[PDB]
């Protein structure tokens, strides 16, 4: 029951009120791909030996003539992270007077608007961690603004790998760049252990997705089929797994022995430029489909781990030489009873120690 | 970094190019010398006479291969060591030469045979 | 060594100067500096707006305390941070400031007294 409009002395009814909450995208953090790793310090170091083999050139046995082994080379690295804070006050003057929305003649309370405030840091603090788990993902780290805090390549000296699949033309071997996807993680991981290729994430956008699935080859292949897998994939929903953010299921498809998922993320910064998830610096010609392939967690097993994060402590009075933590959130009351203060601080790093396995995936030709 | 990487450095040469040499109870291959100026020493570079490192054109006077990892600032070899220790006489080492810019290596190794140097392959 | 002593210096002055600043959520005495190349910072040292430090004849020129340990070649802050942060509106700080060669304490001490700046006596 409030006041009509035109008339301040009949009544109209306040039925209810809707409410518009943006898209938030938690694929990349949902996955568990990152193993959190609580630090002390502000930097970590980290040891990088290896060694190399060759083949022995046949010698003569009676002039008695011998071939030796280079050493081993022992290097090290070091890591800088990143410190998000985010400050919000809470003022009596934005309490006094104003109206609950959805409500006829009831006011706002402090409650209402600190759990709002507190509710919108955190999807903050969510969304970026989840962009920057994904820049992590891509092989460089690169901040919102632009500013670079750790070049993976650079640092462990390795180049990137990208595949072209070429899937505008209709002759385009599919199946042998899949394959040579398949053998750059066996080939380059260098783990010294066995590696199965098949078990990798393929995480492409809305275009390359639609020119896979639409290929003239895949679909007359999965046409000529009598397999249940088939008909879902040709008359069916498209749409198994999923538990995205928005979307209660993802896209994804099977063609070999590996799986295809699209992931339409994306975010906006202050500037208002928005940050497409599955994107490649540089590549904006619209019509060229791009992907990122970067091992599965069960490939080179738990004891050999390649996504982790980092945790700091924050700069408070009490917190030093402790171990870091997701997220801070600090009470703070203004002088005077002049208000709340609150601040949120998140001092992280997302890393990958074998760079040389995210391998980037693009639709066009080289 | 400002530059997007930290490289800390690279795991000095360890003295294991060392394959045989004329062992002798006061050491026979190795002679000391007295570290010129300020210069940083490492495993396997080329000396001259006096001490310091064979530049181009000084190949033919190739006196001995270091040894010793030493550092100028602390006028100390890694093993805190007073002077500076190369191979001159008898011996076969690795491939392993640091050598200066510009100097070429068969001048070296033939000027290093010449007083009894061999050097094996290595992969 | 050869000297007969190994000092391995001294180390870098902590961040205890700061005795009382306007503690505020955006830090109202806290300035940001993209570091100059080839420059070592310390805690104490007085930079002009530039972001280099005071020479002799520019002491009215004095912006800021430096408050970071700056590596220079590192391009990294003793706290892996990536840009020099030294306070330059109202605060309070002890007594110890390291000045240039030939640059007088008095003239960028008043400086920084315009500035908002004072420096309790230390003993």
């Amino acid at each position: 029951l409030t006041n009509s409009e035109k008339s301040r002395f009949f009544l109209a009814d306040l039925t209810g009120e809707v409410q518009s909450i943006p898209n938030t995208y938690g694929y990349i953090s949902g996955l568990g791909l990152f193993r959190s790793a609580p630090q002390t310090q502000t930097t970590f170091l980290m040891d990088l030996t290896d060694w190399d083999i060759s083949l022995l050139d046949a010698v003569d046995r009676t002039s008695r003539k011998a071939e030796t082994s280079a050493p081993e080379r022992v290097r090290q690295i070091s890591f800088p992270m990143m410190y998000f804070k985010e400050v919000e006050s809470i003022t009596p003057d934005e309490i006094q007077g104003v109206r609950q929305p959805g409500t006829a003649n009831e006011l706002t309370t402090e409650a209402v608007v600190r759990a709002k405030k507190l509710m919108k840091i955190r999807t903050k603090f969510d969304i970026t961690r989840e962009f920057l788990f994904m820049q992590a993902l891509k092989g460089k780290v690169i901040d919102a603004n632009g500013v670079l805090y750790a070049d993976l390549y650079k640092q462990f000296d390795v180049t990137k790998k990208t595949i072209y699949f070429d899937l505008d033309n209709p002759n385009s071997d599919i199946d042998a760049h899949i394959e040579d996807l398949r053998m750059h993680m066996e080939d380059e991981a260098k783990t010294g252990t066995v590696i199965n290729g098949e078990e990798i994430h393929i995480v492409v956008d809305r275009t390359f997705f639609s020119k896979l699935i639409k290929h003239p080859k895949i679909r007359d292949a999965y046409l000529a089929q009598q397999t249940p897998l088939a008909w879902q994939q040709i008359t069916g929903s498209l749409r198994t797994g999923g538990t995205d953010g928005v979307q209660a299921h993802m896209n994804r498809f099977y063609y070999g022995g590996v799986v295809f998922v699209q992931y339409n993320g994306k975010f906006k910064d202050k500037r208002g430029k928005t940050h497409t998830l599955v994107s490649i610096d540089g590549v904006s010609d619209t019509n060229v489909g791009v992907g990122h392939a970067f091992p599965n967690v069960a490939m080179l097993g738990e004891a050999n781990n390649i996504f982790e994060v980092a945790y700091a402590p924050c700069p408070k009075m009490g917190y030093a030489n402790t171990l870091g933590q997701e997220l801070y959130v600090f009470e703070y009351e203004k002088d005077r009873d002049e208000g709340i203060d609150f601040e949120a601080h998140s001092y992280m790093l997302p890393y990958c120690t074998r760079p040389q396995l995210l391998v980037d995936v693009r639709s066009d030709a080289e | 970094a400002y530059q997007g990487f930290t490289k800390l450095g690279e795991r000095e040469p360890l003295n294991d190019i060392i394959l045989w040499e004329e062992i002798t109870p006061t050491g026979h291959s190795r002679k000391e010398y007295a570290p010129v100026a300020s210069t940083e020493y490492r495993v396997g570079e080329v000396l001259k006479a006096d001490g310091s490192k064979v530049a181009a054109g000084q190949e033919a006077q190739a006196d001995s291969v270091c040894i010793v990892n030493f550092y100028a600032d602390l006028q100390l070899s890694y093993h805190g060591q007073l002077k500076v220790v190369g191979i001159y006489r008898d011996a076969e080492l690795k491939d392993l030469l640091k050598l200066e810019s510009g100097v070429d290596a068969a001048a070296v190794k033939s000027a290093l045979k010449a007083k009894g140097i061999d050097f094996v392959p290595t992969g």
